[PDB]
């Protein structure tokens, strides 16, 4: 009985050189869960972070805004659109797209997420074209 | 290995709506278009959700259905 | 000769390190020969904060860089003299590091003595004016309190940053000793130049 | 029109009206030349690669001149006449010579030519105006194939001892049994000539599966060491937190948005720089002050850019720089659109243009921050304000008094505020994986590496082929693992830098020499010595006693020890070696005894008469066989460490050659001249400790390929700096972006150690 | 398509035969064939097969074009022209379509063509939203063969990373692909029961303080994870912290 | 090239897929090349020829003119 | 599992043919590691010509000159009667066998091993002289036989003689000359320059060596009255295998033996026939010679793929993937390969123009009228079999 | 003295087809199959009778 | 080399203590003297060209793929000689079927 179409052998060879009484409590240690966190947002006088969108934020509100539109319907265009797509680039274009950008700059060991809240309809709009 | 469950099932997918053919030049197309057979667009397709902007834009899509092109095949 | 190097380049160290010779500078002929027949030579210079700075350049062939013993010998009886000793050196030669004996030495001399750095290195560290290497960029330690305004600036934890060793020549001609902040001014075939922080880690052996 | 042709005509419509009317330009322009070719046609003929008889004649003409020249080699050989240089051997020798004599001369060409009507050749058309095709293409066609190189080196007799081909005899001196083809393609290559064309076909075909999956290791690795590497809100390059870049090309710039313009200030001379840019127009300290920070400028960008030529081994100082605006374009732009002429001298205006020049200058780094932070005027950090200094640069000499004159004031703010656009514009982009960008940016020339492996050398010392140097990088591997080191020593003091004669006996000098080159036979003998007064030797070597009767009383300060052991090893010099090298015999005793202090030694006297040997007997001592193994496993041993014994010349430098290198050098009046006059040593192996020990080599601009060396002599910055030469040097000079090897070199040395 | 100089070719236009450029004497071609794959090829063979074809043709002859047999091109070409046709085998030739001769004498003539057996119609694929999937992974099976599949490997992901893209990663690797809602505690980290037909919402690490979040995964991640804890290594998933703007 | 080679052809259908690859995928993003910072694309072959060919200033006929009817048809 | 196996894809009958002249080296366990070693087994080696194609490889991947095809003329031996051969060595009175002489008497008298399939049997004082006397004897072919390899070592002065399987072999053309004749003219020569005589070139007669082959026997081959039986009878030519090749000088065209006809410095022993050098699908390229080699080896590649009359039995066969292509061509210009193999494909007229730019980057325009009038069109196969598992399943 | 042997050179080779590596899979079958049956056969018999 | 007498065994070198001594493991003692003092030795560039080559030398007249030049042979006068390249040298050596060696080799 000539099987043939053996699976084989795998091997590895290499070393992973990772560089007061104790006991049990079920409290001091685990706590799997997380701490809640507080949101600091820097005042708008404070923020360093560049006031033009990039490519990669402005296509994201793009798409954000066109999938909401697909799901919902209301918009501030007055010239109306047959393509959510179209709706949400145009929102962008003219400022009056209804998102906020939060830039997080920070995880403060004290639970604590400081961010940049930045306002698309203040922002400079990258090429897209 | 590149079989296994990381390289093969995790780094990477198999995925749908996806079409391959061989490559062939045509002149007359710009440079950021593709020339695809209607066979391919027929089966492959595009998920629009019907709203009051865009129903009167979808509906020679859904009159047509499979018997003619452009059509649709699907209602969710 | 590399001990002619060294002659010269120890003390172009000490000047640089802003210390003050305590020593009249003996000829390169003593020198040499004091260093084959003692083994070592003692070199001392005090900061501006009025530490105490000593430098022993043991031979390539002496009885401190093979028997640990007379090792102990010579720092147990140099720190209960009474100097402030901001920091010892030692230069040994390169494979002299390779040899587990002194380093055990000098690791338990260290934990014996916390107060005080002491820090060996090989002789290529001391045989040219390092700083005045085109290789070399310019380095340059930034105080605590520049440093954490940078890192506030920035939100950045000392941790964050790119490391440096503090046994890099570059840093061990700034005696910058680990935790601090060395600002570097790196030639740049991008931007003409550039600067960047690193952080000063433990220093190797 | 070509792709791929930076600065072409694509390249600038991209520039001024986006990459989109450049593609669209690509497609009208491809359409305007087809239908062109629709009326006048285009083709390919067989006559078009045929040559005129005349010319046929001439072709033939030059390649005998080849196979005289090869033949008269061949008959240097026959006569003994092949002199090897030192360090060659007559083979290798003799194979360099005669892949110098079948190299086809420019002057080929001219029997191609006279048989082309290049007006009519669509075969020439092609290749001369890049459509496709090259040169090499037209000779090998038309001309003559040549000579087959595989591996920078002809066939080798694979068939039998000494024997190409079964067609060809033994030891047959011909070129033709090495490979030389020399028929062409259109005259149809014979047996053999096809037989030597496929092994080099195949040798192709070989290098291309290698280097699809050679790279494939090397792409994937390199993936994953940086994909980590994402750009932050700070534009910093950081793996999760922790830093890698404190900017990410170190200006925080897209590689699409980077522009070629030339820096004008650079080469001027002191005079020609106050001839050009200095402005005196008006008297006033505004523009004293405007040329004195345009000559800073000037002397900044030389200092840096000659520092960077010290620390690398062929990187020439450019006044051409890749930056994110164009300003020269601008100011042309804004110059043709102008309705106003000649502008009338307004002295108010000229001074307030340069007052918004300067202004824009001092706030361009507040575009790496935002506009609200440029409102407020808060502090700029350090790293921020270096990102804009080489930008500072470019708008301060586009932007000078002397060159705005006819732009009106009006003018002057939209084109600041265009600057500022497209500085903007070229921003890296938050949250881009700019890491998997280098890893892909630098992996990609590394297939090319493969495919180029056939034309670099395989032997020892220069061990470059396929993967070999770009692992050494890539893997950090230690010094002693570096198969192709090297270094490059400047000679100290500038003026005798410049001599030739001077420059090869310096390398000479530094070459390491140990004994064991200086020897042509040793011999280990069981015996003693306790002066005159008991003899027993060995045979053949008892006649020594003839001269060692003479050491004893010509040197009588060291006398035979008291406890001279009975095992002693005899040596003879080669003389010949001794004179090419000029190590004397007393140079060789002297370091001998230093080294060696449990051994005595015994040595005869080198003014002898020709052929007369130079004996060398060493004698050990108990601490020999005092300080596991027998005697003679002891005695042995000490037959290795004296043979290894280094005599002359600092450790780990097997060659040193002389090379002419090519340097800028500021003048008396300030100009920048390169020069070609400058000898250095390039030198196979690295120390650089020894160097710096040696004094005749200056120890600041030593430059070694050795990353491992590099680190542990001068730094990690330093080492930083040498991984993206030595990447730089693999890439070639169609190789990616620098931003690309920043991000290399940065990722390595993050920790500290490579 | 190929020569028999190994020049290989795919065919990309039909046109109808006026369309196609003719000759003087209206001989058109069957193939046209780029001047361009010539020069970087240096494929003589075909060239010269070319040319002895053209003279062939008109002799109604058959000649042996071994290789190694002795050739002359300028004797070929001598033999073309005493054949009726030029010194090189060009012909005045005109456009098809518009009725226009090309300036330049095109170089046309009988080469022998070989159909490489590589069928487009076999090749080509299109897959919908919908097929067989492999029951361990969830993914669609593999290739044209098994109905479903076509790949994303590791490079197209890298390729997409690199554009920053995402969206099209998530659109792809999950709604196009084995996308799987997963359920965790965020108490424990370990995967929870969740269920909103029938009213299930339980842990079986700590029940009844279970705080169930909902999170976004592959069914092979999952799989993966299982094979991990199978293997006895736990898996613990932290998730990410609730934030809460100050009141 | 056009030898055989077989390229995937995938059609985004969610509006976040769409929108993004329109906006950032475009090929016209990857006309200037990351790696070299230079143009990726231009005339290949039978228009780098060919632009030669139309901009060259004389034909073997003579100088290199076209009638107005044969300009036109260029465009 | 030594055994080479392949399954048989009809693609074509040149590919049927090709695949059953295939030699591969077949990588087993412990296979090629990262080294020298997988470049130099895939590189041509200068003992393939005449025996392995030095064209025909796999243009691809891992296959790249893993796969090797025999050349045109090259055959494959059988084990030979090595017990006849033997005996003839053993009772050669100038073969002194093992047991009469000792090491010490092979090296103080200098006795040269001899050797048969690797038994070392026997010793003999002149190696060379052996050799060639049973070369002689092979060329008569009547005592010994035509396929068997006597190789002479002279780096070590052993006579080897092999009659195993497996030996590949080609005939070749034997060239003689007259250097006997020719050393005796110049010993006259030296002798009257000796003696002094003033017009000693009259003694020196000139070197001529020729193969025997006449045009005469290439009529009476084409004819079918002359065999390569009766050529390796008759003494005019003789089989060579790659150990024997090492002791042969070989001319490589009747061109170069024609031009060295009275050169006494090439003096060959064979004469090459060019075409031998190349294998059945790498001779099918047309002026193979002229064209680069490394697209003759892509050729070789796609004959075997081209379509065409894939068998002659296609009706009675149920086969998958196979294409039977309806009109087939000889070349205008043929070669020697198609005597053999039919010709797949067709005499396409091609224009090498710019036409729309729709050909670049090896495209074609193909004229759809050559397309509908049946130019490379066929009919293509597919299978569809299934089976029941038991009793259990039914057709219907 | 000598150079080791030449791992590709083609006089040091020889090409085994149908017969002889058919003839080394059949034995080696040939004895698995047919030997080995015989033998546990003929040793049950043995324990049998 | 030392082999037994009486066991035709080599013999170990056993230098002690002012001498060498040949000892076999049979017991057996022979000694040395003089001659026997050389331990090991190497000479360089030697060992080459003499014989490496010298059946491949003898047998070059005869060899029919040897390559041959016009060059007249001092001993017997033949026309053509047999051409001979050996080495990282390049020593070119000239043989006739004579005997005549050129006198080097
Ligand atoms: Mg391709
Ligand atoms: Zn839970
Ligand atoms: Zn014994
Ligand atoms: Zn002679």
């Amino acid at each position: 009985l000539i099987m043939d179409d053996l699976v084989e052998e795998y091997v590895e060879t290499e070393e992973e050189n990772l560089v007061e009484i104790v006991e049990s409590p079920s409290i001091c240690e685990g706590f799997v869960q997380a701490s809640s966190q507080t949101l600091v947002i820097i005042p708008d006088n404070e923020r360093i972070t560049s006031n033009v969108l990039t490519t990669f934020e402005a296509t994201r509100l793009v798409a954000v805004r066109a999938q909401q539109l697909a799901i919902n319907g209301s918009t501030m265009l007055k010239k109306k659109y047959s393509s959510p797509i179209d709706i949400a680039k145009q929102e962008l274009f003219n400022r009056k797209i209804p998102l906020l950008v939060m830039r997080c700059i920070k995880v403060t060991p004290e639970g604590q997420k400081i961010v940049e809240i930045w306002n698309p309809r203040e922002m400079g709009i990258p090429l897209l074209d | 290995r590149k079989e296994g469950r990381i390289r093969k099932s995790l780094l990477g997918s198999q995925v749908w709506s996806i079409s391959r053919s061989t490559i062939c030049g045509n002149s007359d197309l710009h440079l950021d278009e593709v020339g695809y057979p209607i066979s391919f667009a027929r089966t492959l397709q595009v998920a629009e959700t019907v709203q009051h902007y865009n129903i009167n834009r979808l509906m020679p899509y859904f009159l047509n259905g499979k018997r003619q092109y452009p059509g649709c095949s699907r209602v969710y | 000769m590399a001990m002619q190097k060294l002659f010269t380049y120890i003390y172009e160290f000490i000047e640089y390190r802003k210390m003050v010779l305590l020593e009249e500078k003996v000829p390169y002929d003593k020198f040499v020969q004091m260093v084959l027949n003692t083994g070592f030579f003692r070199i001392n210079a005090e900061t501006l904060n009025h530490g105490i700075v000593s430098v022993f350049i043991f031979g390539a062939n002496g009885k401190y860089v093979h028997h640990g013993g007379d090792m102990r010998t010579l720092l147990t009886n140099t720190l209960n003299e009474k100097k402030h000793y901001e920091e010892l050196i030692l230069i040994v030669d390169k494979p002299v590091l390779s040899k587990k004996n002194i380093l055990d030495i000098i690791v338990e001399q260290r934990a014996a003595n916390p107060t005080i750095v002491i820090n060996i290195y090989p002789y290529h560290l001391f045989c040219i004016n390092i700083p005045k290497v085109s290789a070399i960029p310019k380095h340059k330690l930034i105080t605590q309190e520049e440093a954490q305004e940078f890192l506030g600036r920035e939100y950045l934890q000392p941790q964050d940053l790119m490391q440096i060793s503090a046994s890099d020549p570059p840093v061990v001609w700034l005696g910058g000793r680990p935790g601090d902040f060395v600002q570097i001014e790196r030639p740049s075939e991008t931007a003409m130049h550039a600067v960047v922080i690193r952080f000063i880690t433990k220093s190797k052996i | 029109v070509g792709a791929g042709s930076s600065g072409g005509i694509y390249h600038l419509i991209s520039r001024r009206y986006g990459p989109q009317q450049a593609l669209k330009m690509i497609f009208a322009t491809q359409q305007l030349a087809l239908n062109y070719v629709r009326n006048a046609g285009f083709t390919v003929s067989t006559a078009d690669m045929l040559l005129t008889p005349e010319a046929h004649q001439e072709v033939q003409e030059i390649i005998n001149e080849l196979l005289l020249e090869s033949e008269e080699i061949n008959n240097r050989l026959l006569h003994g006449d092949i002199m090897p240089p030192i360090g060659l051997t007559t083979h290798d020798f003799y194979e360099k010579l005669q892949l110098n004599a079948l190299k086809f001369p420019d002057r080929i060409l001219k029997p191609i030519m006279n048989s082309i009507n290049p007006e009519t050749n669509g075969l020439f058309q092609m290749v001369a105006t890049g459509a496709k095709g090259s040169n090499p293409n037209m000779i090998h066609i038309m001309a003559g194939i040549g000579q087959i190189e595989i591996n920078t080196q002809r066939i080798q007799p694979q068939f039998s001892f000494g024997r190409t081909l079964v067609y060809y005899p033994r030891f047959a001196l011909e070129a033709q049994a090495y490979g030389f083809i020399c028929n062409s393609y259109i005259a149809g290559l014979t047996s053999p000539e096809f037989i030597f064309g496929e092994m080099n076909g195949r040798f192709d075909l070989i290098n291309k599966a290698l280097s699809t999956s050679s790279t494939g290791y090397a792409n994937r690795k390199a993936i994953f060491g940086l994909q980590s590497c994402i750009v932050d809100y700070y534009r910093r390059v950081s793996i999760d937190t922790r830093l890698v870049q404190q900017l990410y090309g170190e200006d925080g710039l897209d590689a699409r948005q980077l522009e070629t313009v030339r820096f004008e200030t650079i080469m001027l001379s002191d005079q020609e720089l106050e001839d050009k840019f200095k402005y005196t127009g008006i008297q006033s300290p505004l523009f004293e002050e405007e040329f004195s920070r345009l000559k800073k400028d000037r002397d900044k960008y030389r200092q840096i850019f000659l520092n960077v030529e010290n620390f690398n081994f062929s990187q020439l100082l450019t006044d051409v720089r890749q930056v994110p605006v164009n300003v020269a374009s601008i100011v042309k732009n804004i110059l043709l659109s102008s309705t106003s002429g000649v502008l009338p001298f307004d002295e108010k205006s000229i001074l307030q243009k340069y007052a918004m020049v300067k202004t824009f200058c001092k706030n361009l780094p507040y575009v790496f921050i935002n506009n609200i932070q440029e409102r407020l005027q808060t502090p700029i950090p350090v790293y921020l304000k270096r990102a804009a200094s080489l930008m500072r640069m470019l708008i301060r000499i586009e932007l000078a008094t002397v060159k705005t004159l006819n732009i009106t004031c009006e003018q002057m703010s939209a084109i600041l505020d265009l600057i500022r656009l497209q500085y903007t514009q070229s921003l890296i982009n938050y949250g881009e994986a700019v890491g998997i960008l280098a890893a892909q940016s630098v992996s990609e020339p590394l297939t090319q590496y493969m495919l180029d492996s056939h034309h670099r050398s395989v032997a020892g010392g220069t061990n470059k082929s396929g993967i070999v140097r770009p692992q050494e990088i890539f893997s950090a591997k230690p010094v002693e693992a570096e198969q192709s080191s090297e270094m490059l020593l400047r000679l100290k003091n500038p003026e005798v830098e410049t001599n030739k004669t001077y420059a090869q006996e310096i390398a000479n000098s530094i070459e390491l020499i140990t004994f064991e080159r200086l020897i042509l036979q040793w011999h280990l003998l069981y015996e003693t010595y306790s002066s005159t007064k008991k003899n027993v030797m060995y045979p053949d070597f008892a006649s020594d006693v003839e001269w060692m009767t003479d050491f004893l009383e010509n040197h009588p300060l060291l006398q035979p020890p008291e406890d001279i052991a009975n095992w002693c090893i005899r040596l003879e010099l080669n003389k010949t070696t001794m004179i090419l090298k000029s190590i004397s015999l007393e140079s060789i005793i002297n370091s001998l005894r230093a080294k060696h202090p449990n051994t005595y030694i015994m040595h005869s006297v080198e003014n002898t008469a020709s052929g007369i040997p130079i004996i060398i007997r060493i004698y050990l001592r108990e601490s020999a066989f005092r300080r596991m193994a027998t005697d003679e496993k002891i005695a042995v041993n000490v037959v290795d460490k004296l043979l290894n014994s280094t005599i002359r010349g600092i450790p780990g430098i097997k060659n040193a050659n002389v090379v002419k290198l090519m340097r800028h050098r500021v003048d008396a009046q300030g100009k920048l001249v390169r020069l070609d006059n400058i000898y250095a040593i390039k030198t196979n192996g690295t120390n650089i400790f020894g160097a710096m020990l040696d004094d005749n080599i200056d120890p600041y601009t030593i430059v070694s390929s050795s990353i491992g060396d590099t680190m542990e002599l001068y730094g990690i910055e330093a080492a930083r700096q040498k991984i993206i030469s030595e990447i730089r040097t693999v890439m070639g000079d169609k190789g990616p972006n620098h931003r690309h090897l920043l991000m290399y070199a940065d990722l390595m040395t993050r920790t500290g150690q490579v | 398509m190929s020569s028999r100089s190994g020049n290989k070719g795919i065919a990309a236009l039909a046109l109808p035969t006026s369309d196609m450029p003719f000759t003087e004497d209206g001989l058109q071609p069957d193939l046209i064939v780029n001047p361009h794959s010539h020069p970087s090829r240096m494929t003589n063979g075909q060239m010269i097969e070319t040319t002895v074809g053209l003279a062939n043709a008109l002799q109604g002859v058959v000649t042996d074009g071994t290789a190694f047999l002795p050739i002359n091109v300028q004797l070929l070409s001598e033999r073309l022209a005493q054949e009726g046709l030029r010194f090189n085998g060009c012909q005045k030739m005109f456009n098809g379509q518009t009725g226009e001769y090309f300036d330049a004498a095109i170089f046309i003539g009988p080469t022998y063509h070989q159909r490489l057996q590589k069928f487009v119609l076999d090749d080509r694929y299109a897959v919908a939203s919908y097929g067989p999937t492999d029951a361990l992974t969830g993914q669609p099976l593999d290739g044209k063969r098994s109905h479903g599949g076509l790949r994303l490997g590791e490079m197209e992901h890298w390729v997409l990373t690199a554009q920053g893209a995402m969206q099209t990663i998530i659109e792809k690797s999950h709604d196009d692909s084995d996308g799987c809602i997963s359920y965790i505690c965020r108490n424990c980290g370990e995967p929870a029961i969740y269920n909103a037909s029938h009213p299930i919402y339980k842990c079986m690490n700590c029940d009844v303080q279970a705080d169930i979040g909902m999170v976004d995964s592959r069914r092979s991640s999952i799989v993966f994870q299982h094979e991990m804890r199978a293997a006895n290594v736990n898996i613990t998933s932290v998730l990410s912290p609730r934030v809460f703007q100050p009141a | 090239d056009f030898d055989g080679d077989q390229m995937n052809l995938w059609v985004p259908w969610s509006v976040m897929s769409r929108v993004e690859a329109e906006l950032l995928c475009s090929v016209r993003n990857w006309f200037i090349s990351t790696k070299s910072s230079g143009p990726v694309n231009g005339q290949v072959q039978d228009s780098t020829v060919g632009s030669f060919l139309l901009t060259r200033t004389n034909t073997p006929m003579g100088k290199n003119v076209m009638n107005k009817l044969h300009a036109m048809g260029l465009f | 599992n030594r055994v080479s196996t392949q399954s048989l894809e009809r693609k074509n009958l040149l590919n049927t043919i090709s695949a059953l002249r295939t030699v591969n080296t077949h990588n087993t366990t412990n296979a090629s590691k990262q080294t020298e070693r997988a470049d130099m087994m895939r590189r041509v080696h200068a003992s393939y010509p005449g025996y392995i194609c030095v064209a025909q490889s796999a243009d691809t991947g891992e296959k790249v000159g893993m796969s090797k095809q025999l050349a045109i003329t090259a055959n494959v031996c059988t084990a030979g009667e090595v017990l006849s051969l033997k005996q003839r060595l053993l009772s050669d009175p100038a073969i002194q066998q093992l047991a009469d002489v000792s090491n010490k008497d092979i090296v103080r008298k200098g006795l040269a091993r001899v050797f048969i399939n690797g038994e070392w049997i026997g010793c003999c004082t002149n190696a060379f002289e052996l050799a060639q006397r049973y070369r002689m004897l092979r060329r008569e072919g009547k005592v010994v036989h035509p396929h068997t390899t006597i190789y002479w070592d002279s780096m070590v002065d052993e006579v080897e003689f092999w009659l195993d399987v497996g030996r590949l072999t080609r005939p070749l053309l034997i060239v003689d000359n007259n250097i006997e004749k020719y050393n005796q003219a110049c010993y006259k020569a030296a002798e009257a320059r000796k003696k002094g005589d003033k017009d000693w070139e009259k003694h020196k007669i000139p070197f001529i060596q020729n193969t025997r082959f006449t045009p005469q026997m290439a009529k009476d081959i084409l004819a079918g009255t002359l065999t390569l039986e009766d050529l390796v009878a008759q003494g005019i030519c003789e089989f060579i295998t790659p150990e024997e090749a090492e002791n042969c000088l070989v001319a490589f065209s009747i061109i170069e033996l024609r031009k060295h006809k009275h050169d006494v410095t090439r003096r060959f022993t064979h004469v090459d026939v060019p075409q031998a050098i190349l294998g059945l699908a790498a001779l099918v390229s047309p002026y193979a010679n002229c064209t680069q080699p490394a697209r003759v080896t892509y050729e070789t590649n796609q004959g075997r793929q081209t379509g065409g009359w894939y068998c002659f039995s296609w009706p009675y066969r149920v086969d998958m993937n196979r294409f039977f292509q309806f009109y087939n061509e000889m070349p205008l210009v043929k070669t020697i390969a198609h005597n053999y193999v039919i010709p797949n494909g067709l005499n396409t007229i091609v224009a090498y123009m710019i036409y729309g730019g729709y050909n670049q980057e090896d495209s074609v325009i193909v004229s759809q009228s050559f397309i509908d009038r049946g130019g490379f069109a066929g009919t293509f196969y597919r299978e569809e079999k299934v089976e029941l598992e038991s009793d259990i399943e039914s057709f219907g | 003295v000598f150079p080791p042997t030449d791992r590709d050179s083609y006089r040091t080779k020889r090409v085994h087809g149908s017969g002889v590596s058919l003839a080394k899979a059949f034995k080696a079958i040939f004895n698995t199959s047919v030997i080995a049956p015989i033998i546990n056969g003929f040793k049950e018999l043995l324990k049998q009778t | 080399m030392k082999i037994c007498k009486a066991c035709s065994s080599c013999m170990v070198r056993t230098y002690v203590d002012g001498n060498i001594i040949f000892r076999c493991s049979c017991g057996e003692s022979v000694q040395g003297d003089s001659q026997n003092l050389l331990v090991s030795s190497k000479v360089y560039h030697t060992g080459e060209m003499e014989d490496k080559y010298k059946i491949f030398i003898k047998n070059a007249p005869f060899d029919p793929t040897n390559c041959q030049i016009k060059k007249d042979c001092p001993n017997c006068h033949l026309d053509y000689l047999t051409q001979i390249c050996i080495g990282s040298q390049k020593i070119i050596i000239l043989v006739c079927r004579c005997g005549y060696m050129s006198n080097r080799g």
